[PDB]
């Protein structure tokens, strides 16, 4: 499945959060293609 | 020493591991080309005072300063003067001096022996031919050091060009899966190298043709590949050398015409395009241009002081801040230009030089004058403009000249010529803090394990022998030029092991982060 | 000794006995080090300001000969512009210490012949030998102390 | 002063998550560590 | 004097003990204007620090 992984790599977003169990816990979710789109912009890169 | 203070000053992610190995190999290729050369009170005239002196300084910059004949000759002569060299360069220096000294000693009178530049001697007879023996001898020498780049230098450049090349083809689709930056002339300008037949000269293998060919060929026209990369008749080729391998006839001295045109196209545009290249080529018409009989002898001291090391060192700290010190100078212009108008409304009464009976002269009428007037004395006068005016005792308009005049002083002498004398200081701090850096990187860090010098002195004199009878960062070269002067069949495992992920770049195999004593703490201590 | 020795030949030759012996106490010495601290560089960059001072000296005994006369009355006796030494010499001697440049000892520029590349010539002196070169020669014994 | 700050904010950033309190001292012992859990794992752009 | 003594004094472009004199002033204005003054100015640069 390394094609279809690669397909969707840059799409599958990853963090790390802490609570309800005292344990570090992973959590995944769909990135949209808009919002990876109008985030790399050059006013918006370099207000971070 | 140069490549390690290079690569600590900017580091930053595997991108280091990969920069030395790329360094072991240059190298390489330098011992390659080396071993191809190998075979009251007394009375003080001028002259003595300027004599006396001029030791001092020189003193001073030197504690820190038949076609078979024919083929043999020119080929061992083009081989020794490389040899030598970094000794011609040392008496292009000196003659500068000699040259110029006899200049020193001219005389300009209306009196033939248009104005007359008779050359007046001194006391003795001599310096005045010697100008013109040392002005042929200069040139002699000075061109010498051309050749002598041509053969010693220049190989190096071509090799780094043709290697970065070969990988950004075969590891990289650059050229061939969409395009380069079509912004830089670099990557623009080896375009047409491709398609000569001798593209790999320098580089050792000249198989990177065949390679990218299979690799990147599956999914592309492959007859269009078969025509971009040159390599022309695929069938041909791979139907050549096959059956035997013939000895082609000698054509030597006979058909020098037909050469690879494209190939040295290209190589020139390499050569004109080299910093170092263009400045020994500057180094020349200078030269010869100085026997036009006039003073262009002048200008080669000046770019020659340059070559001790104290001058360098000294002189980046002003070309550091180039753009910002530049820059502060822009922002005096504007200013004393904005000063300009407020005088040309109010105080044009005050601008005179007094001339008696008439005032001919006026520097204020003219929006030209009035600003140039300010620049060009204005800045100079230590203590701005309130020293070349008129007096303002006259109570009319009295006061406002007196604050006028002060917040110039205090504007565009005491504080804007503060930041030109502040920016030069604080580039002094800012190379010292580098050279410091650099030294205490790598006395805590073994440049190759991620360990620091506390982990390694648990054993007395640990640290220092870990720097050397391990891993040393010199061993590594010697072990990858061990491989490739070795048979493929007599590798044993651990070293074909190696010499497989050399061929890919992949730089798994260095530590990294446990180096042999990590592993083996609670075994045996 | 040989120096109070000496002195008795009836001279000033004690006058050099304090100089040498004011680095007895401990303050003078720190201070002192920092100009002998950076001594090759400090000596070095003087020799700097020599050669350029002398690049500007060929420039103007080609273009600006008409210029550095003393206005003496009636004639002209004095010119330092034909001899390469006096040319030279007059530049070292007056053109450093002038604190502005060798604008204020020249012939006025008013008349229009050659007249802009005159203020071209003077500014550039001022900017090159006097705020730049002479800041660092203040920069290295400040940088002494850090 | 102000060329101090400039070096203080790169140095602080290049050996501290800015999320995770760790330096970068124990991010290393896995070859090629820090880097990675700076960019796959929270990296403050995908809490976005 | 800013500038050493040399302006006010005697012009010497008396042949007699020319030389001297350009030595004698040259001399004094790196010492006792260029460099001690300077020392001054930078102790009190280098307080802030
Ligand atoms: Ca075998």
């Amino acid at each position: 499945a390394e094609s279809i992984l690669e397909y969707f790599r840059p799409y599958l977003g990853r963090i790390e959060i802490m609570g309800a169990s005292r344990r570090i816990e992973r959590i995944y979710f769909e990135i949209s293609e808009t919002n990876r789109a109008q985030w790399e912009m050059p006013q918006v890169k370099e207000s971070k | 020493r140069q490549f390690i203070f290079d690569v600590v000053n900017e580091g930053g992610e595997a991108e280091k591991m990969e920069l030395f190995v790329s360094f072991c190999e240059d190298t390489i290729f330098e011992m390659q080309i080396a071993a191809q050369i190998s075979e009251r009170l007394r009375r003080l005239t001028a002259r003595e005072a300027a004599t006396a002196l001029a030791a001092l300084l020189w003193a001073v910059v030197a504690r820190a300063g038949f076609w078979g004949e024919l083929e043999v000759q020119r080929v061992k002569f083009l081989n020794y003067l490389s040899r030598n060299f970094y000794t011609l360069r040392f008496l292009a220096l000196f003659l500068a001096f000699a040259i110029n000294f006899i200049l020193l000693f001219y005389k300009v009178s209306d009196s033939p022996p248009n104005m007359v530049y008779y050359f007046l001697e001194e006391s003795t007879g001599y310096m005045e031919p010697a100008l013109w023996c040392l002005s042929l001898l200069h040139t002699l020498v000075a061109f010498l050091c051309i050749i002598g780049y041509n053969c010693l230098k220049v190989p190096l450049v071509i090799f780094k060009r043709e290697k970065e090349l070969a990988r950004k083809l075969e590891f990289d689709g650059l050229y061939i899966t969409e395009q380069p930056g079509d912004d830089d002339v670099k990557g623009q300008w080896d375009r047409l190298v491709l398609n000569t037949p001798s593209f790999p000269s320098n580089y050792w293998d000249k198989f990177v043709k065949r390679k990218v060919l299979d690799k990147h060929g599956d999914i592309f026209g492959r007859e269009r590949i078969a025509e971009l990369l040159g390599m022309d008749l695929a069938s041909l080729e791979i139907t050549a050398h096959n059956e035997r391998k013939p000895d082609p006839p000698p054509g030597l001295l006979t058909w020098l015409m037909s050469i690879d045109v494209k190939y040295q196209i290209w190589k020139f545009g390499v050569i004109f395009t080299d910093n170092s290249f263009l400045y020994l080529g500057w180094y020349m018409v200078m030269s010869l241009l100085g026997h036009y009989n006039n003073f262009f002898f002048a200008a080669h001291l000046l770019d020659i002081a340059m070559g001790v090391k104290t001058l360098r060192t000294i002189l980046s700290s002003v070309t550091h801040n180039g753009k910002q010190l530049v820059m502060t100078v822009g922002l005096l212009a504007v200013v004393v230009y904005l000063y300009t108008v407020v005088a040309f409304n109010f105080f044009r009464k005050f601008y005179n030089k007094s001339e008696d009976e008439d005032e001919p002269d006026m520097k204020c009428d003219d929006m030209m004058t009035c600003y140039l007037f300010h620049m060009y004395v204005g800045v100079r006068a230590g203590g701005g403009i309130g020293d070349e005016i008129e007096d303002p005792a006259g109570d009319e308009y009295e006061l406002y000249r007196v604050v006028f005049d002060i917040t110039f002083f205090f504007f565009v002498i005491v504080i804007l010529l503060a930041i030109i004398q502040g920016l030069i200081i604080d580039a002094f701090g800012e190379l010292r803090d580098q050279q410091e850096q650099v030294k205490e990187d790598m006395e805590t860090k073994c440049f190759i394990c991620g360990i620091g010098s506390d982990y390694f002195d648990t054993t007395p004199h640990g640290f220092e022998t870990h720097t050397l009878e391990e891993h040393n960062l010199a061993n590594y070269m010697f072990f990858l030029m061990y491989l490739i002067n070795k048979d493929e069949t007599e590798h044993t495992g651990q070293e074909s092991y190696v010499w497989k992920m050399y061929q890919e770049r992949c730089w798994d195999f260095f530590p990294a982060g446990d180096c042999f004593r990590k592993q083996y703490e609670d075994q045996l201590s």
